[PDB]
RNA sequence: UAUUAUAUUUAUUCAUAUAAUUAAUAGGAUAAUAUUUGUAGUUUUUGAUACCAUGAUAAGGAUUAUAAAUUGAAAGUGUUAAUAUCAUAAUCAAAAUUUAUUAUUUAUAUUAAAUAUGUAUGUGUAGAUAAAAUAAGAAAUUA
């Protein structure tokens, strides 16, 4: 039916007593209690399936809300809703990355300590190996690539390069 | 009649084979058996289908019996001529049920699905409001509203 | 996986080309869009085929009685003045109350298409009859 | 009004028909008039809006 | 703004074609096909469309069963009894060598339409009307059966002595 | 204790009120948090030593009237309704030298046009 | 990719005409995105609220030395039409230009104002086979 | 211990009206619900369709939500009453006592000493034997008493 | 013009089913005899319990807030303007682990683990 | 020849990618005292790149059977480890269909939250094709 809700102020009543309206703002200011004003009373749905033993999948918890519309951009969703911060989110920020020693400690830190040196990488020495190895026969495939071209365009007073053949 | 659309019909046969998944479906070939019933007919032959599809549904998981080699090839004719005639019997209630379901219908005021035949009232099928704006199979155009088959008081 | 082949080219005076046909594309929308308003709301105002289907009840009974009485002289006003589309139709007829809840469990309703159509509607084909050059989704005459 | 609720209510005075041009046979628009050069508005922000 | 008289790079461009056919790629024509009906063969249609009798439908004919014999109604009963009496009849053992034909092998692969297509057009040939292994017919004599409308029970006062 | 668990709802199982406190990140914060709320709940709910106005009402189904009761519906104010028929009998019996079919709308119903 | 139209052409595979979860295609390439509803101009495409206010795009947020094309999220507004500055929105090939300003276009997403496929099509950036292959589909005269 | 269908069928190879089989989204399916799912006609993929009714937990979803509202609607018609809010004192001995908020407690038993063991939830009290308290200003009763049977008295079902 | 167009202008504070505008004499069959059909009935309307009666229940309203009650008719459902789920669907906390499919955990405790 | 059956049922309009800089360590309240608050030495190298630059896991039924028992296989399907000697091409949104390798909603009621598909009614209708003996229900033409 389509009616106004009503309340009885207990002043009223041929006997005070406290009414359930009073003790609900009562538990809002307690808990704090956001209290939709547009909640329409017609739409109370339990989740059926959850909440009934009848089906395999009872949980006897809500846990959706029947609700077509709700949708993560409502003021009302943002309001209750779990923050990213230190949930799995960060610890796959921080523990998921390329080299996972890195995780652990700076590598030119444990290198130092442990072996007397900074150590390149794998991979780098693969390369740096490999062009000891191929320099020793052909030269002259080559290329010089830097990072800063000025060392070797104009190179010190001294650095006289040994001639090859 | 709740469904009311084109149709695509099911040679009898197959119907049959669907055994005790639709065609005798305990709880289908009861209500059938209703129908009769109400109307004050024996049904035999729902019953004699019945009978046969009872004792085919008890033994459907056995093995069929050992087969001894035969040049007369008495054996494989006797067996698929008792096949046939249990087949033939079958069909006939198969007929029995859509004779029957036309015929109640055009008792009870009730409208079939989409191009299909009841005897006293529409001998063409019947169609209103299809998919396609003509008589599927006369390829005469349908008039709006969906045609009436019975006079108007309830 | 073989290496992908390189993509040719985009085309001499293509840009031209592509802004030019957008503009009036667009240019063109815009009286698609006037004109499938017009014909979206021309729609909205004119009348429709009544919504129920007779072939059940209550309605097949005849039109001196029973629903049709209850139509004559208590909703006719309304139903006229929503002119009979489908929607207010079977709103009203459950807020008239007096044949309360049958309106969606035993009584029978046209099909969405076919309960569109504009009051006069003769033959079935008149729902393939009506305009496409226009956007409305159906909801045009 | 969209069709799901009040559509029924619309009205043939929301159509701006001044706006375009129509075809007497058919009924239908052909061409739309330009908006923009005659257009006039005492409300180009709302009203009480200053900058 | 202000919809221009000629449209340069709109109308330009090649216009879609009309579809040939209809169904699978489009390439179906519009032809008699097996799901047609035959109305000019016996009381159902043939093949037979899907029929659902409902609870609903079997309540509706109980009324309608009741409210006839009420009203003294005996004739709708009396073609009923009938068409049962015809149709109903104990189908005859079939003689040695006469089964359903199959479809070939090796003509067709197993997976191809071929195969129903023949089952339909067999059953679509023999209508009810062409089953002659039941014995419908003037002829036929039914000793399960009561001959006509004198021999049943709301006749039973011409029965009496 | 009536006060008490109406005003924590499904904070009360068995008997046990049991008040779980996340909000901050410490669990020295959430034991200040916790206690906090707890000494707050109970002091509304020890209102109810305050007089009967803070009790807590009781809520009983009360059934609809009954089937008995109902029947008197039919015979509420029997004669005025009498007297009253005979006169819309008589408009009816005049109407219907009129009209084929005589609306409730003619007789006592009453529609307002404009 | 078969053909590389970008830089991804190299890193990704097709896989197939493979199924993706409802509403995640890793690409959001909206064809839907100007389909044109009377009834549901203003419902679809746009704005879940007309009480929302218009999105970041619409707005200069800093200092700015220019732009060159705004984005298409970006809300045609009634000075989109009348101030009579240059307004571009990335589409492809390159670019397309309002130049031609109407009030019908406001309150909409430019989005909704640049069709993303033109039936317009260059036999240019066709392959032969590719050319081929839009005959059969009857696109292409020939 | 419902006989309905509480599960939207999955999709497949697109069904037909067939003996034993009906279209997906038939109307006589949800009790005519699935106008909403519905997607008309031979739908051509590329170019048409709305994704979400094609979607299986979207469209079981919404198939849900339709469930629960028949279930809370046949609730709701099953109720003859109303809770009003009494004051301690007047409410009958039985509710004198403490009643634990639901789902709190192990489900109650009204009087278990008086041999009465039902849910004190679920008992209903006459709006005519709570008439002294309900409505005290109107002097005479509004409500006449109810009759009751003597089940002591010689009647016809006594074979008397 | 705003509430002319009832479907138009939802703000996203706004929920579904609408509430119908209130009606004087609804709600109860004697008021509602009373006021419309007959008019000269003594009783106008059904006796008030004194105390307060709670329609929506379970349900706390807001006092002095027009409300409607869950429909009992199957029509009054059908017929309203309640829509249909159509985007992507979300949980205010099941939003964290992403899909069904991929269901994100920080730490592999037991699922029937319990908070001391 | 004994250790036992393919000729049944259901299907077939299938599309989606973009806006260049990968090279190192560094600790803080409730500690017996470090401004180490603020730790400052450019520049000799060249491959995984848009590019030749070996390895490795897929899919694909054809005769070890019933009892206390699984109807998925090694012969290799982009990303992985010794051949270098053209080039920064990588998503953080809102984007451009030609690609063999894909089960879509078909007529009572039809767009509310991330933006979400306007198109093909045509006698269930060519050719050609797909799937299954496993909590289901099918039975007789081996090498
Ligand atoms: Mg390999
Ligand atoms: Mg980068």
């Amino acid at each position: 039916g389509v009616h106004r809700v009503g309340y009885t102020h207990p002043s009223t009543l041929p006997v005070p007593c406290a009414q359930r309206w009073d003790l609900r703002l009562a538990r809002a200011r307690i808990f704090q209690e956001y209290i939709e004003e547009k909640a329409p009373g017609a739409w109370q749905l339990e989740d059926e399936r959850s909440m009934s033993p009848e089906f395999k999948t009872f949980t006897g918890y809500p846990m959706r809300d029947m609700r077509p519309g709700y949708g993560q951009n409502l003021p009302d969703y943002i309001m209750k809703k779990r923050l990213p911060n230190n949930t799995h989110y960060e610890l796959f920020a921080r523990r998921d990355i390329p080299n996972e020693d890195n995780a652990m400690y700076g590598k030119y830190l444990y290198d130092m300590t442990v072996h007397g040196t900074s150590l390149p990488s794998t991979y780098r020495m693969h390369k740096d190996i490999n062009k000891a190895q191929r320099n020793d026969r052909k030269l002259s495939g080559n290329r010089f690539k830097v990072l800063c071209s000025s060392g070797a365009k104009n190179p010190p007073s001294g650095w006289e390069p040994i001639p090859d053949a | 009649n709740t469904f009311l659309t084109s149709s695509v019909a099911t040679p009898p046969i197959s119907v049959i084979r669907t055994g005790p998944k639709w065609w005798a479906d305990p709880e289908r070939m009861v209500r059938q058996k209703l129908m009769y019933f109400t109307l004050g007919v024996d049904q035999l032959p729902l019953r004699r289908t019945a009978v046969i599809q009872r004792d085919l549904q008890r033994f459907h998981m056995c093995k069929p019996p050992p087969r001894v080699g035969d040049s007369t090839g008495y054996k494989r004719s006797r067996a698929a001529q008792l096949n046939t005639w249990y087949r033939r019997i079958q069909y006939q209630e198969y007929h029995m049920q859509h004779l029957f379901t036309r015929h109640v219908w055009g008792l009870l005021r009730v409208y079939p699905g989409n191009t299909t035949k009841i005897q006293g009232k529409a001998d063409d099928g019947y169609v209103g409001y299809d998919s396609v704006p003509f008589h599927r199979y006369n390829r005469a155009p349908l008039p709006f509203p969906a045609r009436e088959l019975y006079e108007r008081r309830k | 996986w073989a290496k992908p082949k390189k993509r040719p080219k985009v085309g001499q005076g293509f840009h031209e080309k592509a802004q030019k046909w957008r503009e009036e594309y667009l240019l063109d929308r815009h009286r698609a869009l006037a004109d499938s308003l017009r014909a979206y709301v021309e729609f909205s105002t004119s009348k429709r085929v009544e919504p129920w289907d007779a072939r059940f009840k209550p309605f097949d009974r005849i039109e001196k009685d029973g629903v049709y009485v209850l139509m004559r002289y208590m909703m006719e006003e309304k139903l006229q003045l929503c002119n009979y589309h489908h929607r207010p139709v079977k709103r009203l007829f459950c807020n008239i109350g007096l044949m309360g809840p049958q309106i969606t469990t035993k009584a029978r309703w046209k099909p969405y298409r076919f309960a569109t159509n504009p009051a006069g509607t003769s033959k079935a084909e008149r729902m393939y009859q009506r305009d496409k050059t226009v956007y409305t989704h159906g909801h045009n005459d | 009004n969209r069709p799901e609720v009040a559509m029924h209510r619309n009205t043939v005075g929301l159509l701006p028909a001044h706006m375009w041009e129509t075809d007497k046979k058919t009924g239908k628009v052909k061409s739309v008039k330009d908006s923009v050069r005659d257009y006039q508005t005492k409300t180009p922000y709302p009203k009480w809006v200053q900058l | 703004t202000a919809t221009p008289e000629r449209f340069s790079v709109l109308g330009t461009t090649h216009p879609k074609p009309k579809r040939t056919g209809f169904g699978r790629n489009n390439k179906m024509r519009s032809k008699p096909s097996d799901n047609v009906a035959w109305y000019d063969k016996g009381p159902v249609e043939w093949l037979p469309r899907p029929v659902r009798l409902t609870y609903d439908h079997l309540d509706q004919l109980q009324q309608w069963t009741m409210r006839a014999t009420l009203d003294g109604r005996t004739e709708e009963f009396n073609r009923i009894r009938d068409l049962h009496r015809e149709w109903s009849q104990h189908p005859l053992m079939p003689v040695l060598g006469d089964v359903e034909p199959k479809f070939p092998l090796n003509l067709f692969k197993q997976n191809h339409r071929a195969k129903k297509r023949f089952l339909v057009r067999w059953h679509k040939a023999n209508t009810p009307a062409n089953w002659l292994w039941m014995p419908r017919g003037p002829t036929v004599v039914t000793p399960l059966h009561r001959t006509n409308p004198t021999q049943y029970p709301e006749n039973w006062k011409q029965m009496v002595q | 204790e009536r006060r008490l668990r109406i005003l924590a709802q499904h904070r009360v199982g068995m008997g046990v009120l049991k008040l779980d406190a996340d909000k901050y990140e410490d669990q020295a914060d959430n034991v200040t948090f916790g206690t906090t709320k707890l000494s707050e709940l109970l002091a509304d709910a020890r209102k109810a030593q305050l007089g009967e106005e803070y009790w807590p009402s009781v809520e009983l189904k009360v059934r609809k009237p009954s089937g008995q009761s109902k029947a008197h519906y039919s015979l509420i104010d029997n004669e005025r309704i009498e007297k009253r028929s005979r006169e819309l009998y008589e408009k009816y019996r005049d109407a219907k030298k009129r009209s084929l079919f005589v609306t409730p709308m003619e007789t006592w119903l009453e529609v307002k046009g404009m | 990719l078969k053909i590389a139209k970008s830089a991804f052409g190299f890193y990704l595979a097709r896989r197939g005409q493979r199924k993706y979860p409802f509403l995640r295609r890793p690409h959001i390439k909206n064809t839907h995105s100007m389909n044109p509803s009377a009834p549901y101009f203003w419902s679809f495409m746009t704005a879940k609220s007309q009480m929302a206010f218009l999105p970041e795009e619409n707005y200069i947020t800093g200092d700015w030395t220019g732009k060159f094309f705004v984005s298409k999220r970006q809300v045609y507004t009634l000075q989109h039409a009348t101030s009579g500055a240059k307004v571009r929105v990335k589409s492809f090939p390159s670019i397309f230009e309002f130049n031609s300003p109407s009030r019908w276009n406001i309150g909409k997403e430019m989005n909704t104002l640049t069709k993303p496929r033109m039936d317009l099509i260059d036999e240019q950036m066709l392959t032969k086979k590719q050319r081929l292959d839009y005959v059969r589909a009857g696109l292409l005269p020939k | 211990v419902s006989t309905g269908e509480f599960d939207h069928p999955p999709f497949q190879f697109r069904q037909r009206h067939t003996f034993n089989t009906t279209p997906l989204h038939d109307a006589n399916r949800f009790g005519g619900r699935t106008a909403y799912l519905r997607e008309i006609g031979p739908v051509n993929i590329k170019k048409q369709g709305r994704r979400f009714k094609k979607d299986p937990r979207t469209v079981q979803f919404n198939v849900d939500v339709w469930c629960a509202q028949q279930t809370l609607r046949k609730r709701w018609k099953q109720r003859d009453w109303e809770v009003i809010e009494i004051p301690f004192r007047l409410v009958p001995r039985e509710q004198q006592r403490v009643i634990p908020e639901l789902y709190t407690d192990i489900p109650q038993m009204t009087d278990p000493a008086r041999n009465d063991f039902s849910n004190i939830r679920n008992k209903v009290y006459d709006r005519e034997e709570l008439q002294g308290v309900l409505f005290p200003a109107a002097g005479a009763m509004l409500y006449p008493p109810l009759q009751r049977v003597d089940k002591q008295a010689m009647t016809l079902d006594k074979y008397l | 013009n705003a509430e002319r167009f009832p479907h138009e202008y939802h703000t996203p504070t706004s929920r579904f089913p609408p509430t119908p505008s209130e009606t004087p004499a609804t709600q109860d069959w004697m008021a509602y005899t009373a006021k419309y059909l007959d008019k000269q009935f003594t009783i106008s309307a059904e006796p008030a319990p004194v105390y307060n009666v709670n329609k929506l229940w379970p349900m706390q309203q807001i006092p002095g807030k027009v409300d409607q009650t869950p429909f009992e008719e199957d029509q009054t459902w059908l017929l309203h303007s309640i829509p249909v789920q159509q985007l992507e669907m979300h949980h205010h906390e099941k939003d964290l682990q992403d899909l069904p499919f991929i269901n994100h955990e920080q730490f592999p405790r037991s699922l029937e683990w319990n908070a001391p």
